[PDB]
């Protein structure tokens, strides 16, 4: 087409979605990761994770307001990945990289799994 | 704004 | 912080949100612009438009599944702006620029109003 | 991936 494009639009949208999450505006699901609860927008989770895409496109699961993750999932790893979904920034540290990579494999976040594998390879 |  | 950032994340999220819109997945509102209906995600509309942000943060309006816009709003102008919200690309043409600018002023999309004003100034 |  003959369109013009606003370079910062996608980043500005994501920043506003994170501001809505902060202010608990229109959050429509609670993700339970053992003893912790995380509120989020189903659409953002589906846009970032192959696991959430499969969950919320299922005719029965799309209607649930609470999703319980596998008990082996680490809440801190999930929290770091949820922040990445809403900001593009990944708080990857020597002390959390194994939990983050395991959580990203479970959530099917291929780009995160890729950077974790590379950082682990560099340490060996 | 740019030409994409 | 000591975060790393995935450059293409925000653009990839927006592309996936547009794929959900295409496939009518988790759309939760219908915007009526005279005889036309447009399905969308309330969160994306709020992230892009000062008008939708004010509408869906209102305690009564946040619960509506149908929003009727002012009858003076042109459906084609709205359609072009809705596509911009989900893609960052604005289909601005000599034949639609006045309707697009008027719709962007009503929707409170300051960056779009800015580019329309500049393109109009260049023609004069 | 970059250093923001
Ligand atoms: O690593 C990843 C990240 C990821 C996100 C999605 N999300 C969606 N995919 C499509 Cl094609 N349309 C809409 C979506 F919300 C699916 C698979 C995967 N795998
Ligand atoms: O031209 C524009 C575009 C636009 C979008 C928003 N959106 C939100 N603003 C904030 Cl601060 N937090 C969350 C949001 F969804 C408000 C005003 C305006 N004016
Ligand atoms: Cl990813
Ligand atoms: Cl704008």
């Amino acid at each position: 087409d003959s369109c013009i494009q606003f370079t910062r639009h996608a980043s500005d949208v994501l920043l506003n979605l994170n501001r809505l999450r902060s202010r608990d505006i229109l959050t429509d699901v609670v993700i339970v990761v053992s003893r912790e609860q995380f509120r989020a927008h189903k659409t953002v989770l589906m846009a970032c994770s192959g696991l959430f895409y499969s969950i919320f496109t299922d005719q029965l699961k799309c209607n649930l307001s609470v999703i319980n993750l596998d008990p082996e999932i680490n809440p801190e790893g999930f929290c770091i990945l949820l922040d990445f979904m809403y900001t593009s920034r990944l708080n990857l540290r020597e002390g959390n990289i194994m939990a983050v990579m395991a959580t990203a494999m479970y959530l099917q976040m291929e780009h995160v799994v890729d950077t974790c594998r590379k950082f682990i390879k560099a340490s060996e | 704004w740019v030409i994409p």
